DNA sequence: CTGTGAGGAAAGGTAAACGGCTAGGCTAGATTC
DNA sequence: GAATCTAGCCTAGCCGTTTACCTTTCCTCACAG
């Protein structure tokens, strides 16, 4: 995507790895222009072990956005396959009521499974709250 | 004068004038014998018949053991009532014997259809009828002489068989089935006049002649054809079967002769295409719902919606005329006080006798809907099939004593009875629901699922008839029984897995379940028939196993597609590049054989001008609804 | 070194619905001898 | 009058094809015994 507001222009840098588990970035605001890519790469603790996509590159967003971001959001990513259908549903519920995804760099549309849509909707608005484990 | 009897005003105005005063004098005789009033009065058509049957009624028992009122008042109002009774006194004893062994009601039936003059020809000829060189059965000698018109018919048969066939050929079932109708006599004489006429010069196969000719009122159709076929071929362009399929109906004159003068009006002024008119034009009565059409399209188009392909379909039924006057004058009170939908009056008045249905359903829809229980929808259900008015008067009857005395849910009576033919149903369940249920220890739900469906009086006496024999000198369940029987023409299939069973099992090397899943779908008997002709010719001209042709008619429409497959195996494999197995997949569902037609007609399309391989679009014809998806999914949307 | 949770998509599978044909009966009016 | 020929209208039974509503699979960028 090349199109959004706010004191930041629509780009990122990519990191050819193939190997290893995903680089991603993020470009939040919640009331200063301050923002950047977190450092998130791939899954660790999370309060969610039982959702697969709480440890999926995009999912990490609900942590820190269900915190601070009632905002939208943009990411981009470095796996050039495309996203998981995990996250086609079951992303829905773990936001605020309202926020925003992004794409995913043209690379990534060869999906060979099912699911794995490019250029990601964006995900927009569901109510319902994460589940606690056990 | 006919008061002080009992006689109601409506049925004394019934009586002729005349011959009321032969009523007063035999009315006590034939009340000591046990006639009804109304029975008396349908026996008035002939004044003669009264003293008839009042004076020798006795001999009439003992003649005729097994006849009943009815019967006897059938026979005795026809134009020669007295004397073909009369006549029945004499020969009932000497028709009784060799050749022909004829019981009561075949004498009855031949009496009442053929007369006094029938009847005396069936008794002299019957030895040179029953022997060479004509060999006639005598079930096919009381079919001939059981209309209007005998004596002529017999006659003509003795005379024009041989003849008609061997100079011109044709089979003796054909001929009989020519002189089974009224007026056989010109029909048999007219075929033999002008068959090498119409089959030389305007090519016609002799099949199709003799279906022209295998109506009541032919020696009609066949020289109107003969005048008319040119122009209408030539000026209206039309095709030859379309003009066979007009003339092979009653009164096919007319229709003919409506349809050249109005197509050009119908298919201008109102805007509907030659199909529609050819669709109307092939009933009986053709001519009548051609002018109707034309008289009754704009208002009912106008004032009550009605878009003209619903007139088309609802005036696309025998009887056609009747249906469209019932419907514009029963829509608006049927739309504004009973709560109806137009849809539901169309779709109820789109059947054979829509005009009895409507009225029967005014007439009952309250006392059905506040004194049983039933909702509306449950009542259009039941009346939406040919003879609903049968089925919804046989409903009100028998539908508490059904679920009293026998512990059966409304639900269940509502499912029997919405079908065709759903008034025999129900009495034949209240008659052997106990017998099924116990001397074979079948569940009340299996009888209920054996009659909820067209024919299901047949599949039941089949059941009764069949079960034993299959059971134990076969090696089958009751299930497989019951399962086989289900489906429409169960009869049919149960009656052809009993005759074909064991040649299948023995020359083929095929199991009694495969057999069975043949057989367990509409129209299975024309399955396991294809099968037995086709396998060994599928098996070895062509790369098949059993399994594959078992898969392939273990479906609806079994039949089709095994022939689509025997014609089209060789033109997609050796010009499209598709494998055997890929076209067993396509044929292996509902509605295979137009899958293979569509994917024939539709692979250049899709793999030149939209970039998709022949294995992609194989998968798509692959599962159930192919030509759907291939035709309006991937080839209209782009 | 091979087998585990939540969440709506596509996809097989049986039944219900929607068309069209064939065989047989009964009544009223017209036509021929 | 005595027999026979023509047109319409109603009930049952059988054979093919398409559509609506349930239920059994498939999906990782994680990891444990
Ligand atoms: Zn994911």
């Amino acid at each position: 995507g090349s199109y959004a507001l706010g004191p930041y222009q629509i780009s990122a840098p990519q990191l050819p790895a193939y190997n290893g588990q995903t680089v991603g970035t993020f470009y939040y605001v919640n009331d200063a222009g301050g923002l950047e890519s977190k450092v998130f790469i791939s899954g660790g603790p999370t309060p969610y072990p039982n959702y697969v996509s709480a440890g999926h590159v995009a999912g990490q967003s609900a942590l820190f956005m269900r915190d601070n971001g009632i905002s939208e959001g943009l990411v981009f990513h470095n796996n050039p396959k495309g996203t998981c259908g995990f996250c086609v549903n079951m992303i829905e519920t773990l936001l605020p009521e309202n926020a925003k995804m992004t794409v995913v760099p043209p690379e990534g549309a060869i999906p060979v499974k099912r699911g794995a849509t490019g250029e990601t909707k964006v995900f927009i608005g569901n109510s319902n709250s994460p589940k606690s484990p056990t | 004068d006919l008061r002080t009897l009992g006689y109601s005003q409506q049925q004394q105005e019934k009586i002729k004038p005349k011959v009321r005063s032969t009523v007063a004098q035999h009315h006590e005789a034939l009340v000591g014998h046990g006639f009804t009033h109304a029975h008396i009065v349908a026996l008035s058509q002939h004044p003669a018949a009264l003293g008839t049957v009042a004076v020798k009624y006795q001999d009439m028992i003992a003649a005729l053991p097994e006849a009943t009122h009815e019967a006897i008042v059938g026979v005795g109002k026809q134009w020669s009532g007295a004397r073909a009774l009369e006549a029945l006194l004499t020969v009932a004893g000497e028709l009784r014997g060799p050749p022909l062994q004829l019981d009561t009601g075949q004498l009855l039936k031949i009496a009442k259809r053929g007369g006094v003059t029938a009847v005396e020809a069936v008794h002299a000829w019957r030895n040179a009828l029953t022997g060479a060189p004509l060999n006639l059965t005598p079930e096919q000698v009381v079919a001939i002489a059981s209309h209007d018109g005998g004596k002529q018919a017999l006659e003509t048969v003795q005379r024009l068989l041989p003849v008609l066939c061997q100079a011109h050929g044709l089979t003796p079932e054909q001929v009989v089935a020519i002189a089974s109708n009224g007026g056989g006599k010109q029909a048999l004489e007219t075929v033999q006049r002008l068959l090498p006429v119409l089959c030389q010069a305007h090519g016609l196969t002799p099949e199709q002649v003799v279906a022209i000719a295998s109506n009541i009122g032919g020696k009609q159709a066949l020289e109107t054809v003969q005048r008319l076929l040119p122009v209408l071929c030539q000026a209206h362009g039309l095709t030859p079967e379309q003009v066979v399929a007009i003339a092979s109906n009653n009164g096919g004159k007319q229709a003919l002769e409506t349809v050249q003068r109005l197509l050009p009006v119908l298919c201008q002024a109102h805007g509907l295409t030659p199909e529609q008119v050819v669709a109307i034009a092939s009933h009986d009565g053709g001519k009548q719902a051609l002018e109707t059409v034309q008289r009754l399209l704009p208002v009912l188009c106008q004032a009550h919606g009605l878009t003209p392909e619903q007139v088309v379909a609802i005036a696309s039924h025998d009887g056609g005329k009747q249906a469209l006057e019932t419907v514009q004058r029963l829509l608006p009170v049927l739309c504004q006080a009973h709560g109806l939908t137009p849809e539901q009056v169309v779709a109820i008045a789109s059947n054979g006798g829509g005009k009895q249905a409507l009225e029967t359903v005014q007439r009952l829809l309250p006392v059905l809907c506040q004194a049983h229980g039933l909702t509306p929808e449950q009542v259009v259900a039941i009346a939406s099939n040919i003879g609903g008015k049968q089925a919804l008067e046989t409903v009100q009857r028998l539908l508490p004593v059904l679920c009293q005395a026998h512990g059966l849910t409304p639900e269940q009576v509502v499912a029997i009875a919405s079908n065709n033919g759903g008034k025999q149903a129900l009495e034949t369940v209240q008659r052997l629901l106990p017998v099924l249920c116990q001397a074979h220890g079948l569940t009340p739900e299996q009888v209920v699922a054996i009659a909820s469906h067209d024919g299901g009086k047949q599949a039941l006496e089949t059941v009764q008839r069949l079960l034993p024999v299959l059971c134990q000198a076969h090696g089958l369940t009751p299930e497989q029984v019951v399962a086989i029987a289900s489906h429409d023409g169960g009869k049919q299939a149960l009656e052809t897995v009993q005759r074909l069973l064991p040649v299948l099992c023995q020359a083929h090397g095929l199991t009694p379940e495969q057999v069975v899943a043949i057989a367990s779908n509409n129209g299975g008997k024309q399955a396991l028939e294809t099968v037995q002709r086709l396998l060994p010719v599928l098996c070895q001209a062509h790369g098949l196993t059993p399994e594959q042709v078992v898969a392939i008619a273990s479906n609806g429409g079994g039949k089709q597609a095994l022939e689509t497959v025997q014609r089209l195996l060789p033109v997609l494999c050796q010009a499209h590049g598709l494998t055997p197995e890929q076209v067993v997949a396509i044929a292996s569902n509902g509605g295979g054989k137009q899958a293979l037609e569509t994917v024939q007609r539709l692979l250049p399309v899709l793999c030149q001008a939209h970039g998709l391989t022949p294995e992609q679009v194989v998968a798509i014809a692959s599962n159930g609804g192919g030509k759907q998806a291939l035709e309006s999914i991937v080839a209209q949307l782009s």
